């Protein structure tokens, strides 16, 4: 109860800000390429009335970052909004973009900030950036509301972490390296969406997903009819 | 109902009132003027004596040339108060040139004490106050006694802080309503022997400063007050 | 996991408003038959207050009225415990939450839970109503006011029953009315669509 | 329950939250730090959530000053931040008024008072860190320092705070005698550090690094005399494991 | 009304909180100083220790305010250090003024001031700290004085504070001869000092000391705050191995 | 549970929720995205013989293109429309091109955003629909206390919110191409009196607005008048 | 340290969900034994309301009634008491945080609590069902309401039978619930993985 | 001060974790001496179930259970004061402070309280096995209902050794793992080396 | 108000630490007169549990035990009597503050208070041991159980002693521990040295 220490120094309120990330309802997962990044989350789209363009978890922060984030959409567009600009702010006050690893990085401070001197309740949302700089390439980082991020060689936010999760970790430790050996992005794709079927026990038609793509210094979403060619893709393949 | 910014049914601050029971708590002072004079009486708590005589305070303090208080209660506290009073002392003679009148002095010391009871977050200075002294080109004595809540009144002879009831009923059936102690001498005679009630022999523990007109004041030595207490004992033993 | 929904499944699925109407319904026009085992003792309490002293030899009459009593609280007491079975099959899992429901329930079952304890304080005097006369009814061998405190102890008996009914039909009537209110939120304690903030 | 929780004293004299802060310091990871005749070196675990995190991109030992770098325990989070503002303080409040950097005590009374703040005003919760300061300076020497969210700091010989904070304070008690050498510390640390693992022992999961001598390489430049190098090394993975050689 | 917040009165005039801190000293080092007609000593046992704890390029007992006055802390660690700051600087600012020292009296004035601002206002909590305050002044010449976080001030003939200070008290009051040169005091220290321990014995290490003293020599005032050596030595001065 | 910036033991603001329990007590409200252009209806109660009629006006203007209308606690919603209604007249100053609805709703959405973050502040009472037109189409978007928004093909709120919703349905399938301008109205006309059978012992004056390229020319325009009349006509024939 | 901990393990090692569901599995069936031990001591009270007067001696077919359900309080109980076991194994470090989960156990503790004591009102009633007639078969010297009286504490036994039954089936069905629904919380009270901070 | 002191620690010097560590270890495996003092009484309840009536002459197996039981029941209690006693032995001087310690000491206190109380509602049952016998063997002049009352009552208390056995050995393991977990703060209740701070 | 210090006063001045201190040493060794009052008890219940039947006439020994045990609970009674006594005289003047230090004297009287009760169920005993068994030793014309009761009657009441014993320890120990830990609160419960603020 309340913004400070317990009798063993964990303030839940940061505790139980976790739980509502994951309360939503969406399994959001990424991978690194060789010249591109991407990051897998579900497209569930219940309401029959609604409008499938004005939905996703996915955000074009920058020219190449973009962002995923696995939590209530009220609080996503507000960390959205923020992040968004401090990049804007950064390019003008330093002469050059904004790399992921750090936006993150004021991102984690912010939500520290608050939390510390009390000035507002945390977001209650995990974000998950991506990109590729020319100074690490395929990055990959995340951040929670604990006020708190770290570097993710692929990650996971979700009901069903650990899951998603092990696949990987296990294709880890044959394909040894850190990474996804593979040129074309069509291709990684392919391959997430085929390690996440696999791992949900669970069938996705073309707009039941949602997904994006980091190249080379052109972050762009992927639309709903794209989408559908990468099962075509990997059907046969399998 | 006390945590007082707030009522009690019966229309009560209860916090403010509980405040005056801390200057019980305090030492004891006593004012008393004649036609000429206006002496303060006090007490000393000589308790842990192993301190140097020297530099050690002294109840009574003056405010300008011509004006002077005491009080008891919290010390920590009435130290502040004072300092705050010698300042406005000097911004009025300064904006004003006239030097201040004592009764407009208290008023605004009272002013402050009531500052302290208004806004949430402060609490109300622990001390009452008495305040002598004689006008600018007047020879009317003047006393004053000022308390924690923000009242001030003008007494002919006062008394605060830790068995005042007592010396005040002695007080009461002494000092002549139609007449006030004459000369300074007996005026001087008198306020003493009043706080011998509570003193326990010693003019070891009693001060005494006396204030006439024309900014002339002057604090007593402690034989000066001894042979008093001497020239008492003795109408005492003669009764 | 999968075994284990099933369980509380079939469970909840033989019992339900459906069941609970019947017994809110059943026990509506019922009181007719507790509006009638009043009149019943009240008829009779005028014959012992005037059908002066005897021999003794015990009365047909009477246990003909503690039987259809006795009769009485054994159907209402099944009645109830199927409508408190209804309900503790939909308390929901313990939290600090949402507690607005669970609420509802445990306050509906402290009245339901009166009402058994109610016909249990009289749901036994049939075998307590004959319990104190073998002991008045001997001592055969005579206070003139022994042979009275027998005309009493079959009086007393019969206004025990005229006041247990009185009592009774407003508790019913009070548990009628509680039910029909509450009652979906008693089946559905938490809602959970809230999650339109996610 | 009791007068605990806020800022204000406990019959006694006991403040509250205080305690419960230093509490997220004990339960928090095993750090220590030996201050050695002519080097001071100072480490931490490195306890990887999962191997899946390529915990390579997150400082524990970090650098304050070409000649002072420092280390926690305790909520990762408040050391990531802390240490930001308190490399500026000791610019703005020291550099920018002197044209060099600050000795050890004075940045680290700088951070204290930091940490200090944080206490001394409701509406705010301190920070639930201590900081092991490593340092050096031309007229003080080496030194060694502690700092308790309490605000509250200590000069050490070497010490550790955290889980295994008991046992290692004993283990390195034992060890330390005026005259030890640098590499004798390194080696020492391990040793010590060597119980408090729960995990593994290797290069990559082990953030240490040391206040020894002059680097003219690191610069980037060379022709001015006085303008030598950091002193601040932070050894990598490789240059480890390698030391494991002689236990 | 009971215990919380500064600004909350009890139905007798009590400060409670105030109370609770203006206590919370009993748990510091015994500090002490004493009063000479020609010198002022404060004397300072160590607390936090352990064995591997330096002290020498160091102190937190001791510290010099102004060329002419010392203090003798006894509280909390943090709390002094902010004090002493603002006490160090406000002196100057009386010296960049007037040109001239500050005298003890006034100062010791002002830092009461605030520690007893801090007793009446919300949204703050008191210091928990007290000071033996060691000076000379050419105005009332060698001073000894002392505060606690009530904010009062007291002079005194020779005073002590911290732990046990009551019965290490007393033992001061048997010995003192008002005029009683340095070396008797800086003596009677250790003797009173030593009395009052839960140390096996006296060990340097974990003691601290200072003296102020002035004279025609000298023609203005000299202190020193001891370094680990002459303190290991004249321990032995008056008898201990 | 009580205050509203916290969280519950698995992550949930209480006072969010009892603001959405009180959106739906309130009247209903509607709209729906045709054409080209958008069409909405409120509920307006009539609870006594003495309210003018035609006069207390439930649905606002915003700039000179977007439509807008709530239900829920109404000063709420009337407060809510000013922040709007500066944001827009001030972009407009700024950037000259009228305000793109797209990111109205976020003005909007982030500032009802915020009144869920701070304890001393109050959750916003009231779910709002609206929409408009711009170069790329017209929109239409339904925020409520959460400050969560989306788009929708048609949205609604307050007291019977699926009558209307089943009904817009419907209308998905059989003109999945879009209703016509025209009939929309009429169409929304009905929907309502369907909706409105709750406060059926009570009368009632149902109130419509639109926004069209063709029919309004860019802009919002109240349907009043002639068009009005045979809408509630074309209603009353149906109501059967 | 070491020691300690190992026996801490082999304790809660002996016993687990895996014990429990089988008494909620078990527990689950076996209710038919109870719907029977019902349908029984019903069938018995027609013969009893109605079988006139007699000249005693001991009845065989209402002690295999009491013998039957003393028999079932027995089983249940002990079943009880099994999962009673499993739980306060897991009563985790006495603190003031994290005390959900704790809050679960108690909170069920309280009701299978319960059920122990509802099966030991009635779960002794043999060594008492013939506890009264041995006063009531003797005094076999005659008030012609002390033989019916006899006919009452034979059918009246077998109401208390139908009755206790009746509510037992219900605190069953409410402790299945309960279970099903929180257990996870009741082996795993604490979680812990919130380090996440740190 | 000094004197004062000394005692004080002879004290808490004589007894330990050291010492109830074995109470724990101890009626660790002991507890087979209970599954036993379990599976003694059941045998023996067949025979009484199913030994059809007699003249009666107390039974000698019977006695034989009850004084093992009694017998278990007097270790265990005292084995319990011991470790009550270490504990009250550790109670720090009361205050309002750092009660985190000394509230865990109170709660075990009142867990192995629990266990004490339980050991006593039954620990004296052999002067009360053979106390209603008395009364039941007299009337040694015939309720043919009585004679198998003495069967009962022979049944009866077998049954509640059985079922008193078996709720004990709960209580005996929960107590087991709330030492093994708190313990430490149960001898160390204050710390204090928060000095850190002055 | 010069009389009535005075009498305040010669209270306080007759009693004090320096009395208390003598029970807590006094009762420090004589727990040893109880560790043996402990020992007889026990080698009397094997004689009792193995000393076959017998034709009656008062046991010699047992009252010897009895007379021994009453005798410590009147001691200890007394004793106790005392440190109260000089808690009750140091009871500050009744008031909202500084009700730290009465706080302790109030726990400390609660817990004395428990001992003096404890010394109270059993310190009557032996008035009591012979209490049953004239009713016992009449119904001197044969249950051959009854013939063992009184086997038991003796043994039963040498359990008692020895279990009373055994707690008592405890208790006393407790309160050794809790007035060497306060005390000094206990006759100083106010200090007032605190006017350093005014
Ligand atoms: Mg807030």
């Amino acid at each position: 109860h309340i913004t400070i220490f317990s009798p063993e120094g964990r303030l839940y309120q940061v505790e139980y800000a976790f739980k509502a990330t994951n309360q939503t309802n969406i399994n959001s997962l990424a991978v690194r390429g060789k010249d591109c990044t991407v990051v897998i989350s579900q497209k569930k789209v219940p309401d029959k009335l609604l409008d499938p363009t004005t939905v996703s978890y996915i955000f074009c922060i920058s020219r190449t970052i973009g962002m995923v984030v696995n939590g209530p959409i009220p609080d996503a567009r507000n960390a959205a909004l923020r992040a968004k600009a401090e990049a804007a702010e950064f390019r003008y006050k330093y002469g050059y973009d904004m790399p992921c690893d750090v936006l993150a990085k004021r991102m984690a401070n912010l939500s520290q900030i608050y939390t510390q001197r009390a000035y507002m309740r945390p977001l209650g949302v995990i974000l998950t950036f991506v990109s590729v700089d020319e100074e690490l390439g395929p990055s990959i980082y995340k951040t929670d509301p604990a006020g708190y991020y770290v570097g993710y060689k692929a990650t996971a936010t979700g009901p069903k972490q650990q899951e998603i999760t092990t696949n990987l970790e296990n294709h880890f430790k044959k394909s040894k390296i850190d990474h996804i050996n593979e040129e074309s992005w069509e291709k990684v794709v392919e391959f997430a969406i085929t390690h996440m079927i696999d791992a949900l026990g669970t069938e996705f038609s073309k707009n039941d997903l949602e997904v994006g793509v980091a190249t080379k210094d052109k972050f762009f979403t992927l639309s709903a009819e794209n989408i559908e060619e990468r099962l075509v893709a990997i059907a046969e393949q399998d | 109902d006390r945590a007082l910014s707030i009522f009690s049914p019966d229309g009560h601050i209860f916090q403010v009132e509980y405040a005056l029971e801390a200057v019980k708590r305090g030492t004891c002072a006593v004012g008393v003027k004649g036609k000429n004079c206006v002496v303060l009486g006090c007490e000393r708590r000589s308790t842990l004596k192993l301190q140097d005589t020297r530099i050690t305070p002294s109840k009574v303090s003056k405010i300008d040339s011509h004006v002077v208080l005491s009080f008891s209660g919290l010390n920590a506290d009435s130290r502040i108060l004072i300092e705050k009073a010698r300042v406005e002392a000097q911004s009025h003679r300064l904006t004003l040139e006239d030097p201040v009148t004592v009764e407009y002095l208290t008023r605004y010391v009272a002013g402050v004490q009531q500052r302290y009871t208004q806004s949430g977050g402060v609490r109300p200075f622990g001390v009452s106050t008495l305040i002598a002294g004689f006008d600018p080109r007047d020879d009317e004595p003047k006393l004053y006694q000022t308390e924690p809540s923000g009242i001030y009144s003008s007494w002919s002879a006062q008394t605060i802080g830790r068995n005042s009831k007592t010396v005040r009923e002695f007080l009461e059936k002494n000092y002549d309503r139609k007449e006030p102690p004459a000369t300074v001498e007996e005026c001087v005679k008198l306020t003493v022997r009043s706080l011998l009630e509570v003193v326990q022999t010693g003019a070891k523990n009693i001060e005494i400063t006396v204030v006439k007109p024309d900014s002339d004041i002057v604090a007593l030595s402690s034989e000066e007050i001894n042979q008093y207490v001497t020239q008492i004992e003795q109408e005492k033993q003669e009764q | 996991a999968a075994l284990i929904q099933n369980l509380r499944d079939s469970y909840t699925e033989t019992s339900s408003f459906a069941v609970i109407e019947e017994w809110a319904a059943g026990t509506l026009q019922e009181i007719e038959g507790i509006a009638k085992a009043a009149a019943e003792a009240h008829g009779v309490i005028r014959n012992s207050t005037y059908g002066r002293a005897q021999a003794e030899k015990s009365p047909e009459q009477l246990l003909g009225v503690l039987q259809r009593y006795q009769d009485l609280c054994h159907n209402v007491y099944c009645q109830a415990e199927t409508i408190r079975t209804v309900i503790a099959i939909r308390i929901p899992e313990h939290k600090e939450e949402d507690n607005l429901g669970v609420a509802v329930q445990h306050a509906v079952l402290k009245i339901i839970d009166e009402l058994e304890i109610k016909t249990l304080g009289s749901g036994e005097k049939s075998g307590s109503g004959g319990a104190p006369t073998p002991i008045g009814m001997y001592a055969l061998r005579e206070s003139p006011s022994l042979l009275l405190e027998l005309r009493q102890i079959d009086a007393d008996f019969m206004l025990k029953v005229e006041l247990a009914t009185t009592h009774l039909s407003t508790m019913v009537r009070a548990v009628i009315n509680a039910y029909l209110l509450n009652w979906k939120k008693l089946i559905q304690p938490r809602t959970g669509t809230d999650h339109m903030v996610s | 329950r009791y007068s605990f929780s806020l800022t204000t004293f406990s019959p006694s004299g006991k403040l509250g939250q205080i305690d419960y802060a230093l509490t997220a310091v004990k339960q928090g990871v095993t750090s220590l730090g030996i201050k050695a005749t002519n080097g001071v070196v100072i480490a931490t675990e490195k306890k990887s959530s999962s191997p899946l995190a390529m915990s390579e991109t997150l400082s524990k030992v970090s650098l304050l000053t070409p000649d002072i770098g420092a280390v926690y325990s305790g909520m990762g989070p408040d050391y990531r931040v802390l240490v930001d503002k308190s490399r500026k303080v000791a610019h703005t409040s020291y550099k920018r008024i002197y044209g060099e950097y600050p000795p050890t005590k004075l940045l680290v009374s700088e951070v204290a008072k930091i940490m200090q703040e944080a206490t001394q005003s409701g509406g705010v919760r301190p920070f639930g860190v201590s900081l092991l300061i490593a340092g050096h300076d031309e007229f003080n020497g080496f030194s060694l320092y502690q700092v308790d969210p309490s605000g509250s700091y200590f000069p050490w010989k070497a010490t550790a705070i955290g889980k295994g904070s008991v046992a290692a304070k004993t283990f390195l008690e034992k060890r330390w005698n005026d005259e030890l050498e640098l590499e004798d510390a390194i080696h020492i640390a391990l040793l010590t550090l060597k119980e408090s693992v729960e995990g593994e022992f290797n290069g990559d999961t082990i953030e240490l690094a040391i206040i020894g001598d002059e680097n003219p390489d690191l610069l980037g430049y060379t022709g001015i005399p006085t303008d030598k190098g950091p002193r601040f090394r932070k050894l990598t993975s490789q240059e480890i494991n390698d030391r494991l050689e002689a236990l | 009304r009971y215990d919380s917040r500064t600004t909350i009165f009890s139905p007798e005039g009590r400060l409670y909180q105030v109370e609770y801190a203006l206590e919370s000293i009993s748990h510091a080092g015994t500090a002490i100083g004493i009063m000479a007609s020609d010198g002022i000593v404060l004397a300072a046992e160590r607390k936090v220790t352990s064995t591997l704890l330096e002290q020498d390029t160091s102190t937190e007992k001791l510290y010099k305010l102004n060329d002419k006055i010392a203090v003798a802390v006894a509280g909390l660690t943090a709390d002094a250090e902010i004090l002493i700051n603002t006490a160090r600087i406000h002196a100057q600012n009386y010296l960049k003024t007037y040109n001239e020292d500050i005298p003890v009296e006034i100062l010791v004035r002002r830092l009461s001031d605030i520690k007893q601002g801090y007793t009446q206002h919300g949204g703050l909590r008191p210091f928990g700290v007290s000071f033996i305050y060691a000076g000379y002044d050419d105005r009332y010449g060698y001073q000894l004085y002392t505060s606690n976080p009530s904010g009062n001030y007291t002079g005194w003939k020779a005073i002590s504070v911290g732990a046990n200070t009551s019965a290490a008290q007393t033992l001061l009051q048997m010995d003192y001869k008002d005029d009683m040169k340095v070396d008797d005091a800086i003596e009677l220290a250790l003797k009173t000092l030593s009395k009052t321990t839960d140390s096996s014995a006296l060990t340097y290490d974990r003691l601290e000391f200072a003296t102020i003293r002035k004279g025609a020599n000298d023609g203005e005032v000299y202190q020193k705050i001891f370094k680990p050596q002459e303190i290991k030595d004249i321990l032995v001065k008056t008898g201990i191995t | 549970d009580l205050s509203n910036s916290v969280f519950s033991p698995d992550g949930r603001n209480f006072q969010v929720e009892y603001a959405v329990k009180a959106v739906e007590n309130g009247t209903t409200s509607i709209g729906i995205k045709c054409n080209d252009g958008v069409v909405f209806a409120v509920e307006k109660l009539i609870t006594s013989k003495l309210l003018v009629p035609q006069k207390n006006v439930k649905i606002q203007v915003v700039d000179r293109h977007i439509g807008c209308v709530y239900s829920g606690l109404i000063p709420d919603g009337r407060h809510l429309v000013n922040r709007g209604r500066e944001e827009a007249a001030s972009f407009k100053k700024l950037y000259k091109t009228p305000i793109p609805i797209p990111a109205f709703a976020d003005r909007l959405g982030q500032y009802v955003q915020a009144h869920t973050l701070y304890n001393s502040v109050r959750p916003f009472g009231v779910s709002t629909i609206f929409g408009g037109v711009d170069k790329n189409g017209a929109h239409l978007y339904m925020l409520e206390p959460s400050g969560s928004y989306w788009g929708y093909k048609g949205a609604a709120t307050g007291k019977g919110r699926q009558s209307a919703k089943a009904e817009l349905e419907k209308l998905v399938d059989h003109h999945p191409e879009g209703l016509s301008a025209r009939e929309a109205v009429k169409q929304a006309a009905k929907i309502i009196y369907l909706a409105h059978e709750d406060n059926k012992e009570k009368d009632f004056e149902l109130e419509i607005s639109w926004c069209s390229l063709s029919e309004t020319n860019g802009l919002h325009k109240f349907v009043k008048g002639d068009l009005l009349q045979e809408a509630i006509d074309f209603a009353q024939k149906e109501i059967n």
